Protein backbone atom coordinates (compact mmCIF):
# COMPACT_ATOMS: atom_id res chain seq x y z
CA UNK A 1 0.00 0.00 0.00
CA UNK A 2 2.80 2.14 -0.47
CA UNK A 3 3.14 3.73 -4.32
CA UNK A 4 6.15 3.20 -5.58
CA UNK A 5 7.74 5.52 -8.04
CA UNK A 6 10.79 3.41 -10.30
CA UNK A 7 13.24 4.30 -12.48
CA UNK A 8 14.14 1.65 -14.99
CA UNK A 9 17.34 -0.25 -15.92
CA UNK A 10 18.76 0.55 -19.51
CA UNK A 11 22.68 0.00 -21.67
CA UNK A 12 23.90 0.97 -24.58
CA UNK A 13 26.75 2.48 -26.80
CA UNK A 14 28.01 5.96 -26.87
CA UNK A 15 26.43 8.04 -29.52
CA UNK A 16 23.30 6.32 -29.20
CA UNK A 17 20.22 7.09 -27.40
CA UNK A 18 18.46 5.17 -24.34
CA UNK A 19 15.12 5.45 -23.37
CA UNK A 20 14.43 4.70 -19.39
CA UNK A 21 10.71 4.03 -18.41
CA UNK A 22 9.72 5.64 -15.11
CA UNK A 23 6.55 3.40 -13.47
CA UNK A 24 4.20 4.04 -10.90
CA UNK A 25 3.27 0.61 -8.60
CA UNK A 26 1.06 -0.47 -6.07
CA UNK A 27 -1.42 2.70 -7.09
CA UNK A 28 -4.65 1.85 -4.52
CA UNK A 29 -5.61 5.62 -3.66
CA UNK A 30 -6.00 7.50 -6.80
CA UNK A 31 -3.26 10.23 -7.52
CA UNK A 32 -3.75 13.62 -8.34
CA UNK A 33 0.19 14.89 -7.99
CA UNK A 34 3.54 13.42 -8.18
CA UNK A 35 6.72 15.85 -7.74
CA UNK A 36 9.91 13.34 -8.09
CA UNK A 37 13.50 14.77 -8.80
CA UNK A 38 16.01 12.02 -11.01
CA UNK A 39 19.56 12.59 -10.97
CA UNK A 40 22.14 11.15 -13.46
CA UNK A 41 25.90 11.87 -14.76
CA UNK A 42 26.31 14.83 -16.72
CA UNK A 43 29.36 13.81 -17.75
CA UNK A 44 28.29 10.92 -19.63
CA UNK A 45 24.88 11.61 -20.52
CA UNK A 46 22.83 14.53 -22.35
CA UNK A 47 18.79 14.51 -21.60
CA UNK A 48 17.08 15.15 -24.86
CA UNK A 49 13.73 14.82 -24.10
CA UNK A 50 11.11 13.40 -21.09
CA UNK A 51 7.99 12.38 -22.41
CA UNK A 52 4.46 11.62 -20.86
CA UNK A 53 2.69 8.27 -21.18
CA UNK A 54 -0.21 10.03 -22.47
CA UNK A 55 -1.84 6.16 -22.08
CA UNK A 56 -1.74 7.25 -18.50
CA UNK A 57 -1.32 10.89 -18.76
CA UNK A 58 -4.02 12.58 -19.65
CA UNK A 59 -4.74 16.77 -20.77
CA UNK A 60 -0.74 16.97 -21.72
CA UNK A 61 -1.79 20.31 -23.40
CA UNK A 62 -2.53 21.53 -20.30
CA UNK A 63 -0.05 21.55 -18.37
CA UNK A 64 -0.25 18.04 -16.64
CA UNK A 65 3.31 17.07 -17.04
CA UNK A 66 5.84 19.67 -16.48
CA UNK A 67 9.40 18.76 -16.97
CA UNK A 68 12.42 21.00 -15.56
CA UNK A 69 15.89 19.99 -17.23
CA UNK A 70 17.29 23.34 -16.59
CA UNK A 71 20.07 22.35 -14.77
CA UNK A 72 22.24 19.53 -15.76
CA UNK A 73 22.63 16.38 -13.96
CA UNK A 74 18.94 16.64 -12.60
CA UNK A 75 15.48 15.89 -14.36
CA UNK A 76 12.37 17.71 -12.50
CA UNK A 77 9.02 15.74 -13.58
CA UNK A 78 5.77 17.08 -12.12
CA UNK A 79 2.57 15.47 -12.43
CA UNK A 80 -1.01 17.16 -12.22
CA UNK A 81 -4.76 16.91 -12.72
CA UNK A 82 -5.19 20.29 -14.67
CA UNK A 83 -9.11 19.19 -13.78
CA UNK A 84 -8.65 18.54 -10.34
CA UNK A 85 -11.10 15.27 -10.50
CA UNK A 86 -11.19 13.71 -14.25
CA UNK A 87 -8.09 12.70 -14.54
CA UNK A 88 -6.25 11.41 -11.64
CA UNK A 89 -3.69 8.45 -12.73
CA UNK A 90 -5.72 5.34 -10.83
CA UNK A 91 -3.86 2.09 -12.26
CA UNK A 92 -0.22 1.30 -12.36
CA UNK A 93 2.15 1.83 -15.66
CA UNK A 94 4.63 3.89 -16.91
CA UNK A 95 4.56 7.34 -16.25
CA UNK A 96 7.30 8.57 -18.49
CA UNK A 97 10.26 8.29 -20.45
CA UNK A 98 13.86 9.94 -20.25
CA UNK A 99 15.48 10.30 -23.58
CA UNK A 100 19.36 10.63 -23.01
CA UNK A 101 21.93 10.58 -25.19
CA UNK A 102 25.15 8.41 -24.43
CA UNK A 103 27.79 11.25 -24.79
CA UNK A 104 30.66 10.35 -27.13
CA UNK A 105 32.98 10.07 -24.02
CA UNK A 106 31.33 8.22 -22.28
CA UNK A 107 33.01 4.81 -20.14
CA UNK A 108 31.87 1.97 -19.95
CA UNK A 109 30.24 0.67 -16.90
CA UNK A 110 27.07 0.71 -14.57
CA UNK A 111 25.89 4.49 -14.20
CA UNK A 112 22.77 5.55 -11.68
CA UNK A 113 19.31 7.44 -12.08
CA UNK A 114 18.61 8.50 -8.13
CA UNK A 115 15.26 9.29 -7.33
CA UNK A 116 15.59 12.11 -4.50
CA UNK A 117 13.47 10.20 -1.41
CA UNK A 118 13.45 13.64 0.18
CA UNK A 119 11.93 15.48 -2.45
CA UNK A 120 9.49 12.78 -3.46
CA UNK A 121 5.87 13.80 -3.32
CA UNK A 122 2.41 12.22 -3.96
CA UNK A 123 -0.45 12.66 -3.13
CA UNK A 124 -4.02 12.31 -4.13
CA UNK A 125 -6.70 14.50 -5.27
CA UNK A 126 -7.96 16.06 -1.51
CA UNK A 127 -4.63 17.34 -1.30
CA UNK A 128 -3.25 14.78 1.30
CA UNK A 129 0.13 12.80 0.69
CA UNK A 130 0.05 9.23 -0.24
CA UNK A 131 2.51 6.85 1.31
CA UNK A 132 5.26 6.47 -1.34
CA UNK A 133 8.76 5.44 -2.13
CA UNK A 134 11.03 5.13 -5.03
CA UNK A 135 13.20 3.01 -6.47
CA UNK A 136 16.07 3.44 -8.68
CA UNK A 137 17.78 2.62 -12.04
CA UNK A 138 20.69 2.78 -13.82
CA UNK A 139 21.85 3.10 -17.36
CA UNK A 140 24.53 0.66 -18.37
CA UNK A 141 27.43 1.82 -21.11
CA UNK A 142 28.41 -0.98 -23.06
CA UNK A 143 30.37 -1.47 -26.14
CA UNK A 144 28.21 -1.74 -29.90
CA UNK B 1 8.09 34.47 -2.29
CA UNK B 2 5.53 34.96 -4.95
CA UNK B 3 4.24 31.47 -6.47
CA UNK B 4 5.17 29.51 -2.96
CA UNK B 5 0.88 29.79 -2.24
CA UNK B 6 1.53 27.28 0.77
CA UNK B 7 4.31 29.14 2.15
CA UNK B 8 6.33 26.01 2.84
CA UNK B 9 9.33 27.74 1.00
CA UNK B 10 9.46 26.27 -2.05
CA UNK B 11 7.61 26.66 -5.72
CA UNK B 12 6.46 23.41 -7.14
CA UNK B 13 3.51 21.47 -8.09
CA UNK B 14 1.64 21.73 -4.65
CA UNK B 15 1.10 25.16 -5.40
CA UNK B 16 -0.28 24.96 -8.96
CA UNK B 17 -2.60 22.50 -7.67
CA UNK B 18 -3.85 25.33 -4.97
CA UNK B 19 -3.61 28.25 -7.84
CA UNK B 20 -5.54 26.10 -10.25
CA UNK B 21 -8.12 25.33 -6.92
CA UNK B 22 -8.55 29.07 -6.02
CA UNK B 23 -9.08 29.54 -10.06
CA UNK B 24 -11.56 27.08 -9.83
CA UNK B 25 -13.52 28.80 -7.20
CA UNK B 26 -12.69 26.35 -4.18
CA UNK B 27 -11.75 28.15 -0.92
CA UNK B 28 -8.44 26.92 -0.62
CA UNK B 29 -7.47 26.82 3.38
CA UNK B 30 -3.69 27.79 4.27
CA UNK B 31 -3.57 29.77 0.76
CA UNK B 32 -1.26 33.21 1.07
CA UNK B 33 -3.29 35.60 -0.70
CA UNK B 34 0.09 37.65 -1.24
CA UNK B 35 1.67 34.98 -3.23
CA UNK B 36 -1.33 34.85 -5.66
CA UNK B 37 -0.53 37.59 -8.03
CA UNK B 38 2.74 36.39 -9.21
CA UNK B 39 2.64 39.39 -12.40
CA UNK B 40 1.60 42.00 -10.31
CA UNK B 41 -0.63 43.32 -12.72
CA UNK B 42 -3.33 43.81 -9.92
CA UNK B 43 -5.78 40.95 -10.65
CA UNK B 44 -4.98 36.94 -10.03
CA UNK B 45 -5.84 35.00 -13.23
CA UNK B 46 -4.81 32.81 -15.82
CA UNK B 47 -1.83 34.74 -16.48
CA UNK B 48 -0.26 34.39 -13.12
CA UNK B 49 -0.99 30.08 -13.06
CA UNK B 50 0.95 30.51 -16.26
CA UNK B 51 3.72 32.28 -14.71
CA UNK B 52 3.77 29.78 -11.39
CA UNK B 53 4.43 26.97 -14.01
CA UNK B 54 7.20 28.73 -15.88
CA UNK B 55 8.91 28.65 -12.42
CA UNK B 56 8.20 25.04 -11.71
CA UNK B 57 9.47 24.73 -15.16
CA UNK B 58 12.53 26.45 -15.37
CA UNK B 59 13.97 27.62 -12.42
CA1 LIG C 1 5.10 26.09 -1.83
CA1 LIG D 1 -1.74 38.83 -12.01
Amino acid sequence: ETVKLSVGTVSGNPGDTVKVPVTISQVSTPVGLICMDISYDASKFTVKDVLPNTDLVKDTDNYSFIVNTSTPGKISITFTDPTLANYPISVDGILAYLDFIINSNATAGDSALTVDPATLIVADENDKDIKDAASNGKITVTGS
Amino acid sequence: ILGDLNDDGVVNGRDIVMMRQYLAGKTVSGIDKNALDINGDGAVNGDDLMELIKKVSNN
